[PDB]
């Protein structure tokens, strides 16, 4: 919630950095409190893992 | 898809909105790919989907999706049932209950809403390419049968090079061709003239 | 519209060796003069069934109807002998209620019924006969949101023969990418209340795109009395096994019919 909602994102020539940590990496929360996403794009491993 | 016939044909169509649309296909997440609509890995067919805002945006429209379950579906399963979603487990009454949801949620598709919430029409054919029957076959047309020369051929889409004569070998009652040990056709059923070459 | 039974007996619960039965066509393609050793969901040779029955009701004997609900796991393998026909169809689905749907199939006097719809179910589901003659049907009272609905031609002449199991029937149950498949056999058999020996391969006779969730199994049988004033049951037994991820060999002889299995 506290990138995908926040009230104020930065520029792209001046963008930011945040690290997680300590945390549970439930993606499904984003089904009921989050805007629906047009890209959802992984490289690095499939989604649905 | 001109040049093949298809020994099952099945069409499974619904509604989404826009950006749900991406989820339509095999080894997808999201709502509708875990709790609504879900097609396996091996997904053998072709998905189709058109905007249709001025048609199923309506005032008496009522287009809903699931959006709270436990667990997931398997591929071309449904759940039409419609019980309070309880989110710590077990069920609950009245939606007062602090932990109790309405398991469905609709559409917002409002003909002044902006692209990706709009609503699309979306329809999956799923195709069978067995040794049996055509049920379905594209818009091909028929020649002469030419036996004795080497010749290029097709047989319900089943295509090859080689020299066709007369066979002495008998087909199981749904049997469209035979094949060897190194898979190589040495038998097929004409389609109109039951006839084993 | 239902049937009621209020004084049953418990069941037996009884173990069965399998032998080497539950063995079906598990492909399409057609070969012959062969040897494949393949995977899947089979049941395993002397595997352990349970046994299931009815029996007629007695001064000294409760009424024995057994109808439990059944897991349906990752596949199901039912067989059953009887001098009757008692065995009509079978329920499929979750909740078995009318918050889910389900599909019911049986076998009726003059057709085969395949539906899938919310049912309300009755506690007892059952078929009633009378007079040489076929009466009611008590499988459930009200159905609504029906999504599948098919009828298939066939003839059930069920009646008292006085005797033994004189047939053996066969079937296997998978539930796979929404489609419900069905195998079926059928053999002579010379028993009163055993499981036949021996090896077997079914065929495939169904392939119902229902796109259900099935997780339990339940049986529906029929009871049998003139005049109908009052039902009772003939005997008549039922085994259930249930299929496991297992690798088999299997040999395909000249007409590729499976002749052999390991
Ligand atoms: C075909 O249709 C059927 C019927 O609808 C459907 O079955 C249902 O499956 C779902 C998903 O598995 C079941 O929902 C869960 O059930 C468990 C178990 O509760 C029952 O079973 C146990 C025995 O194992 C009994 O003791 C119990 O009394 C019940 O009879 C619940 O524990 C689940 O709730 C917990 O887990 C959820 C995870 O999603 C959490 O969201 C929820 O908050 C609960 O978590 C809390 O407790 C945990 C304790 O273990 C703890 O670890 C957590 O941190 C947290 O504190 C959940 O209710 C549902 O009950 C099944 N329905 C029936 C009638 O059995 C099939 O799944 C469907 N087929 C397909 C493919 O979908
Ligand atoms: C199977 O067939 C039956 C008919 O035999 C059919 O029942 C109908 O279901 C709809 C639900 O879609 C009922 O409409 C409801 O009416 C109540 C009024 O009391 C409303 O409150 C309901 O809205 C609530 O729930 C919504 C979520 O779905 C929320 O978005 C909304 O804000 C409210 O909280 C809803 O409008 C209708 O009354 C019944 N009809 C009858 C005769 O019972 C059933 O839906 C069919 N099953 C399926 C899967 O279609
Ligand atoms: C498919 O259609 C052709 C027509 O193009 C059928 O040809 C018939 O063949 C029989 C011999 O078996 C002749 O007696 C008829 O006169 C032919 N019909 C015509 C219009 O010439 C062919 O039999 C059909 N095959 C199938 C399986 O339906
Ligand atoms: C099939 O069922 C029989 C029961 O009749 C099982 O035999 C029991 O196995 C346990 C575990 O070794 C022993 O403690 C019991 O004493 C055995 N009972 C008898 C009567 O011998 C048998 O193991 C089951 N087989 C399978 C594969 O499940
Ligand atoms: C679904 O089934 C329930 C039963 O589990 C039905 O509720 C019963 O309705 C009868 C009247 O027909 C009452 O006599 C019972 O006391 C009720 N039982 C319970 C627990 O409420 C319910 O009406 C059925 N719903 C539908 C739509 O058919
Ligand atoms: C077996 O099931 C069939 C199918 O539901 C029953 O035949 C139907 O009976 C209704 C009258 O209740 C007619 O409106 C339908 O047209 C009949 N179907 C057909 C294909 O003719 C049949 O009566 C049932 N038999 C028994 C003994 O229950
Ligand atoms: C999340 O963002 C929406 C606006 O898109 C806002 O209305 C809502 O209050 C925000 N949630 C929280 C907890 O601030
Ligand atoms: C769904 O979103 C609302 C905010 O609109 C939130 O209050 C509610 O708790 C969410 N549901 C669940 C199960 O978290
Ligand atoms: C018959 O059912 C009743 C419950 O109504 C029970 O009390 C009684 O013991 C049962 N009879 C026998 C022989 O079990
Ligand atoms: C059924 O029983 C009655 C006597 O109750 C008899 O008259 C009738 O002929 C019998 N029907 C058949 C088919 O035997
Ligand atoms: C449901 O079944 C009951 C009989 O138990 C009947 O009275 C009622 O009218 C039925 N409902 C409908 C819609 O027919
Ligand atoms: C194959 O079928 C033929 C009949 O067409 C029969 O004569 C032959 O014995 C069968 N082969 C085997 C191994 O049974």
């Amino acid at each position: 919630g506290q990138v995908f909602n926040a009230s104020k994102f930065p520029s792209v020539y001046a963008w930011e950095r945040l690290r997680i940590s300590d945390c549970v990496a439930d993606y499904s929360v984003l089904y009921n409190s989050s805007s629906s996403f047009s890209t959802f794009k992984c490289y690095g491993v499939s989604p649905t893992k | 898809l001109n040049d093949l016939c298809f020994s099952s044909v099945y069409a499974d169509y619904f509604v989404v909105k826009g950006d749900d649309v991406r989820q339509i296909a095999p080894a997808q997440t999201g709502v509708i790919a875990d709790y609504n609509y879900k097609l396996p890995d091996d997904f053998t067919g072709c998905v189709l989907a058109w905007n249709t805002n001025s048609v199923d945006s309506k005032q008496g429209n009522n287009f809903y999706y699931r959006l709270f379950r436990h667990g997931k579906i398997k591929p071309y399963e449904r759940d039409i049932s419609n019980v309070l979603y309880n989110s710590a487990g077990g069920t609950c009454s009245s939606t007062s209950q602090l932990g109790c949801y309405e398991p469905l949620k609709s559409y917002g598709f409002t003909p002044t809403v902006g692209v990706g919430y709009q609503p699309y029409r979306v329809v999956v054919l799923s195709f069978e390419l067995l040794n049996a029957p055509a049920t379905v076959c594209g818009p091909k047309k028929s020649t002469e049968l030419v036996k004795n020369k080497c010749v290029n051929f097709n047989f319900n889409g089943l295509t090859g090079t080689g020299v066709l004569t007369s066979s002495t070998k008998k087909f199981q009652p749904f049997q469209q061709f035979g094949r060897d040990v190194s898979d190589f056709t040495d038998s097929v059923r004409d389609p109109k003239t039951l006839e084993i070459l | 519209g239902c049937g009621i039974l209020s004084n049953k007996s418990k069941p037996a619960l009884t173990q069965y060796s399998s032998s080497r039965r539950g063995f079906y066509y598990f492909d399409d393609t057609f070969r012959s003069s062969v040897r494949v050793l393949t995977t899947g969901y089979f049941l395993p040779f002397n595997s352990n069934l349970t046994g299931y029955s009815s029996r007629n009701a007695v001064t000294g004997r409760l009424i024995q109807f057994d109808n439990p609900n059944i897991p349906f796991k990752d596949g199901l393998y039912f067989a059953a002998t009887e001098r009757s026909n008692v065995i009509r169809g079978w329920i499929f689905g979750s909740t078995l209620d009318n918050t889910t749907q389900s599909a019911v199939l049986f076998n009726n006097g003059t057709h085969i019924v395949i539906n899938v719809c919310n049912f309300y179910f009755c506690q007892d589901p059952m078929l009633t006969v009378a007079n040489g003659s076929h009466y009611k049907s008590w499988v459930f009272l009200n159905a609504t949101n029906c999504t599948y609905n098919r009828v298939h031609a066939f003839e059930i002449d069920p009646s008292l023969n006085t005797g033994a199991f004189i047939h053996l029937r066969e079937h296997v149950f998978r539930n796979v990418d929404g489609f419900l498949y069905v195998y079926h056999n059928y053999e002579r058999a010379n028993v009163y209340d055993n499981f036949p020996s021996g090896f077997s391969v079914l065929k495939p006779i169904l392939k119902l795109p229902f796109g259900l969730n099935i997780t339990q199994f339940k049986v529906i049988m029929t009871l049998f009395s003139p005049t109908t004033s009052s039902f009772n049951a003939d005997a008549s037994v039922y085994f259930v096994g249930h299929l496991k991820p297992l690798t088999m060999l299997a040999e395909f002889d000249e007409n590729g019919t499976i002749t052999d299995a390991v």
